[PDB]
């Protein structure tokens, strides 16, 4: 696999 | 109040010697970054704000302005390799470790995500995370009796993050680190939230994608059956990673393989060989293949769960890439299988099937399906009954495809067909 | 180790 990072936008 | 700040105002607030100016202009940073409309990660790392954000990660005075240096860095390690390194360089890692003690449930959440953006850029920054002594911190946050008691989307990140520990091939994660791992691995895999599942698939996902050393730590740690169990899910994101993982335990050893069959994974083979998402076809097809290059006694068990008509049927109609591991599955079915076997094979009908695909381009399913024909044949002999395939052959237009072939100018494709030809059609 | 085995 799934996404290699994750970004936090809430 | 603090949205849609210019970078120069937020740098003004920052280098200013007033926190509380800093933990505002820090947090205008954060909602910055947080647009996923191509959020200004550059213009913010070329202002010098990263060494000011690692080293607000570390005033335990003021928690606010640590949540807000850790979600504003958290995003800038989102992005690129060279983003990410900007973080690094700054010297987060051991900041963000330090987070994880926090009393803070809501910063040490985000230093474990801060964390895993840094291990999930790839290898290095994956060794470094663990040179930094984070693998400790992060299992001791999940040493509870009952999981269930931590909050959802806590747990939800702590298994992504670990699960990022265990990712990438060149190299792997340290043995002795995924030793320390699989432990709390084994009980997230038995947790109830989706999320989890499929996050603690795919770490054993990665895991189990190496060499037979590998997968034998996974193995013996006794989590096959759990994975055939979560095979059968009805969430897809779980039963994709959960397919990766049986399928790369299916290509170590012959007793690898076998614990996955006595798990009972062939039962659910009939619904993933036929699987709408194209994806799960290719992938149970290509797993099919493996366990057709097993042992006589598993080639049985495919036979006896009745999985050879699947096999006939994504011959005959699937996309392209699930119809070659079909071939493969029929190569080493007929290359390590007994004449009876092979003598099956041809009467759930693979004949025609396999030879309408000689007409692909593919030079490579070409030598699979002209090996196959030859092991048929070899078989068809020890029973005297060559002709009656031939004639078979010919009444599905095989043979006048089979020589038409001999034109063919990669060289083996060639003769291996010509061979065909001059022997059984003569 | 099965050599009929192939990877992805």
């Amino acid at each position: 696999s799934n996404p290699r990072k994750r970004h936090r936008a809430d | 109040g603090t949205v849609n700040w210019s970078v120069e105002d937020i740098v003004k607030g920052i280098n200013s010697n007033n926190l509380e100016s800093q933990l505002q202009a820090t947090q205008a940073a954060r909602k910055l970054l947080s647009r996923e409309k191509q959020p200004p990660i550059d213009n913010i790392i070329r202002a010098g704000l990263i060494p000011k954000f690692v080293s607000f990660l570390g005033k335990t005075d003021c928690s606010p302005i640590q949540f807000e240096s850790a979600w504003a860095l958290t995003n800038i390690a989102s992005g690129t390799s060279e983003q990410t390194k900007a973080v690094v360089d700054g010297g987060a890692i051991p900041a963000f470790i330090s987070l994880l003690a926090s009393p803070h449930a809501h910063i040490s959440e985000q230093a474990v995500w801060a964390l895993g953006n840094i291990a999930g850029d790839g290898s290095a920054f994956r060794d470094l995370v663990i040179k930094h002594g984070a693998i400790d911190p992060l299992l001791a946050l999940l040493a509870v009796p009952d999981l269930s008691t931590l909050a959802c989307g806590y747990l939800r990140n702590l298994t992504w993050t670990l699960s990022n520990l265990c990712r990438n091939k060149n190299p792997a994660p340290p043995l002795d680190a995924v030793e320390q791992i699989l432990p709390t691995l084994v009980r997230l895999l038995h947790h109830n939230d989706p999320e989890v599942l499929a996050d603690s698939c795919w770490a054993i996902s990665y895991l189990t994608d190496g060499p037979n050393e590998r997968i034998e730590m996974v193995v013996k740690k006794g989590v096959v059956p759990q994975l055939v169990k979560l095979l059968g899910a009805t969430e897809l994101p779980i039963v994709t990673p959960a397919l990766r993982a049986i399928g790369n335990i299916v290509t170590g050893t012959d007793e690898q393989t076998q614990k996955v069959i006595d798990a009972g994974a062939l039962a659910v083979f009939p619904s993933l060989l036929t699987n709408p998402k194209t994806n799960i076809q290719k992938e149970a097809t290509w797993t099919m293949s493996n366990i057709t290059a097993g042992r006589q006694d598993q080639i049985q068990q495919v036979v006896n769960h009745g999985l050879v008509p699947f096999l006939v049927g994504v011959l005959s109609k699937a996309d392209f890439k699930t119809q070659k591991e079909a071939a493969w599955a029929i190569t080493n079915y007929t290359s390590g299988g007994t004449v009876e076997q092979i003598v099956y094979l041809v009467h759930c009908g693979i004949i025609e099937p396999l030879m309408n695909l000689l007409s692909a381009k593919d030079t490579k399913i070409i030598q699979v399906i002209l090996d196959a024909i030859s092991n048929i044949f070899q078989a068809a002999e020890k029973l005297g009954e060559t002709e009656k395939l031939s004639i078979m052959i010919e009444e599905c237009g095989g043979l006048d495809k089979i020589e038409a072939l001999q034109r063919h100018e990669n060289e083996s494709v060639y003769k291996a067909s010509l061979n065909l030809i001059e022997k059984y059609f003569s």
